[PDB]
């Protein structure tokens, strides 16, 4: 009938202070990485988001606007170059092609 | 005599409490600009 | 009279707060066991 | 230089310059209350308080004096003035000098500040913070219009976000958090922009309540 | 606020309690913490007869980390929002027996 | 030299130096009450008091005076003078000598004086300190949130620091301290900076609890 | 112009200009409860106080000073001034340039402003808005004065539409709403237009009553 | 039925005042060890905390920083070259060499 008390612990008594073995290299200068979150819907909102990252400008010239699937979830570069090729890859079954003219990004239809 | 003793009620020492705030603290006089 | 010597003439429950904490360099604080 | 604010500081001259038809108030903190105040040469200064504040006037041209106010921990020392006395158009005395409001900051103490970047919930996704995608979803029945469309957090913020489910108006739950995964649930503050609800802070369970039915949502486990 | 508590509450003479707060708590619109990880949630409550198995304790100061003072007026709630804390009642029939069998 | 401090000594000549149009407070000790005060030529000096404080000016150009008061255990010899009289501007009376404030320090015995080095509590590691490197942890659970990542002291304090356990926003326990394994816990005075929980004094074992959840931390014995 | 709006921002100096025998009136807030205030050079202007409103009146030709009205959360700053004088037609001071009433707006915080084109009920149809003609009707008579002519939505209103059910004068119903088909019903928010009665949101499920006769609502599933 | 009253004590009656017979000899003129501390989390903060207790300088002069291991709790030196050299046999394997030019310490890859 009595009072139950805190919660009482146990165990193996491992120590904290404890170095590791392997030497993880913490890099210092950490540069930007395009690539696909699930947020933004469309490829214009993606692309929106590349330029306003990277202060570039976007010229969007298609009529319509195109949401993203799922291979489109595997480009992850420090190069803006080799990210608009791997987007061009995903988005050709629909005629979009996307480019970098050295300042700004081009979505034009392909040739 | 022994019907003249309360009874009691405890609560240990780590039990997760919650505090409902029933008036608004106005931070702005601290807070850095 | 003019207008310099007019003016010589003519004048002649509780409350929840958050203020920083006072001297912590020699302070014993509600709550200190 | 209207409305000039003095940083406190304990033993500090604070200068205030007044006008000769022209009141200016200086405004101490409301948290303490003013003990006793004495101003050397009383009988050339109109002032009146209202339990923080001092609405001082002179009555001639050189009455220039101090004024000590002493509340229950705090000690000023003003150093009164006057710097346009014979002015016609109000535009000649702020070319004086004088002053409006006197206004008092008051720091923390130094030792806390051995102890910025825009604002910490931000429902965007920033170029410098480390966002986490691996949410899972369980509820009874298949296709529900209390399914969230994207979960997802900051470090600091969860942000659950519903505006895919389109169609019912009333489809706005309250969300709750758990430690376990049939554990007791609990209470989290949350903040909304639109159709999203955030919740501050990282769970590893979140419940999502609208009456009898509800959808759970499990934070998968770091690999 | 999320406090754990740190002194044992016992419900005979009416005291003082103190819990520590474990979630940072930010403002209305989250744009500012206003009073973070590890502050002290200070209260106080009273004795009484305890009818129902519930303590009403009003937690009254917090002081932070980052030194500051606030005297909000919180009472205290369940962890799901119940008014009052639920503790462990005991009426004492060991010793009211014991007294008066013998 | 504006506001000056005085140094409390049994029987000694403080010299207040006023001027002719400016307050002069004198601040003596809060903890005694002020049992009576009289000045030589009363009809000189317009004083007022406020429980502890005199508020001082004078009244013409020669009345010059004493003061004394006399509180329920110190005894005060005041040695009032007039030395800014003709000043026009409030600058040329800082020059004369006046004194705005006067306020006493009151000095502990001597013969405790025969019974710094920065502050006490430093979380960093100093040059000159020992710590000790050496601490455990037991709990159920295997890979759980509330085990420390560093635990050290420098002799006086215990440095308990949690700040690699990242993900869950929610994890700040409560510490205790232990005598023995299984014994009793009992409580300790804690403060905080940032992610790292100093408790005061060195124990043999600390435990640390949020609800359920335990985890024990012993001090292993010095060989 | 002659009733000039200001919008509230914290320690603006807001200018009042007024006129010899005209009164102004400046209007604050109906929330807060005004604290003090303090004009320079009371004795040249009537200015008495309705609990938000002052009615300003100069009362000689040169009197221009400030006044400062303190609130419990609001701090005012005003330039009061003395325009026209000489006036005898009324019209004189319009063109001078009193102020015969001061309003002050005062805007929300701009950290909301972060987060218009016409009215949100418009029982036409509109060129822009996207409209869902599907919905049923199930009740007991087949020929009823109950059942509605023409039922609809703009994703939120339901534009429920009685007005070719022309004979029974009441024939008006109470419209409810429901979750699931033969559920438990509850309250809605209506606003009618002539015939058309029009309820706030969009519901799987509208019951309509009429006394011991009721007609059920079914909008039918987005293939 | 009575009241239990304070524990009493009870052994061997060993005396305080003992002089011992090893004559232990305390230092006067203690210097610095460089050692390393578990707190000090990675590489450099370790090295930011020899330069900061022995007034020298620090050009950590690689691109990332590597956390400290298990073979780095064995430096106990009083002297700043010897303790250079066991920290650079330590990080061989990934081309870290730390040497002192007598006023600062250099942190550089290895030629």
């Amino acid at each position: 009938c009595a009072t139950k008390p805190a919660p009482d612990f146990g165990g193996r008594w491992k120590h904290v202070n404890h170095f590791d073995e392997a030497p993880t290299e913490i890099p210092l200068y950490t540069s930007y990485t395009y690539q696909a979150t699930p947020m933004d819907g469309t490829l214009k909102t993606m692309l929106e988001r590349w330029a306003a990252d990277s202060n570039m400008q976007l010229s969007y010239n298609l009529p319509s606007d195109y949401t993203l699937i799922g291979p489109v979830s595997a480009i992850s570069t420090t190069s803006v170059q080799q990210a608009a090729t791997e987007l061009s890859a995903v988005y050709a079954a629909q005629g979009v092609s996307v480019s970098v003219s050295a300042n700004k990004l081009l979505v034009q239809p392909v040739p | 005599k022994s019907g003249r003793r309360p009874a009691t009620l405890t609560i240990n020492q780590g039990t997760v409490l919650n505090v409902y705030v029933a008036k608004d603290v106005d931070f702005s006089a601290v807070l850095p600009k | 009279p003019t207008l310099l010597e007019r003016r010589i003439l003519a004048e002649s429950g509780p409350v929840t707060l958050a203020k920083p904490i006072s001297n912590p360099d020699g302070l014993l604080v509600r709550g200190t066991y | 230089q209207v409305v000039q604010e003095y940083e406190y500081a304990p033993d500090r001259i604070y200068q205030v310059r007044t006008g000769l038809g022209i009141t200016t108030q200086v405004e101490l903190s409301p948290n303490e209350k003013i003990l006793d105040y004495s101003t050397g040469f009383t009988g050339g200064w109109e002032l009146t308080r209202r339990e923080n504040v001092f609405y001082l006037k002179p009555k001639n041209v050189d009455v220039d004096t101090n004024m000590m106010i002493r509340t229950a921990t705090h000690s000023y020392i003003l150093e009164l003035k006057v710097v346009a006395t014979d002015w016609q158009r109000l535009e000649q005395a702020k070319q004086a000098g004088v002053q409006y409001k006197v206004v008092f900051t008051y720091p923390k103490d130094t030792s806390f500040n051995n102890v910025k970047n825009g604002p910490l919930l931000n429902a965007k996704i920033l170029k410098d913070r480390r966002y986490y995608y691996d949410y899972d979803y369980a509820t009874r029945t298949k296709k529900s219009w209390l399914i969230p469309s994207r979960v997802y957090d900051d470090g600091k913020f969860t942000y659950i976000n519903m505006d895919l489910t389109r169609f019912p108006t009333g489809n706005f739950p309250a969300v709750f958090a758990r430690e376990k995964e049939h554990a007791e649930d609990f209470l989290v503050n949350t903040t909304v922009e639109g159709n999203t609800l955030i919740v501050h802070g990282t769970y590893p369970f979140l419940v999502v309540r609208h009456g009898d039915n509800v959808v759970g949502l499990r934070r998968n486990k770091q690999k | 606020i999320r406090c754990i508590l740190e002194t044992r509450i016992i419900s005979d003479f009416g005291g003082y309690t103190s819990c520590i707060v474990t979630e940072p708590v930010y403002s209305i619109n989250g744009h500012n913490l206003l009073l973070p990880k590890g502050s002290k949630m200070l209260g106080q409550y009273s004795a009484g007869e305890p009818t129902s198995h519930r303590l009403q304790v009003v937690w009254d100061r917090v002081t932070t980390p980052t030194g500051l003072d606030v005297t909000l007026m919180g009472p205290g709630i369940d962890t799901l929002g119940s008014s009052g804390h639920p503790g462990n009642y005991n009426a004492h029939w060991g010793n009211k027996i014991a007294s008066a069998l013998f």
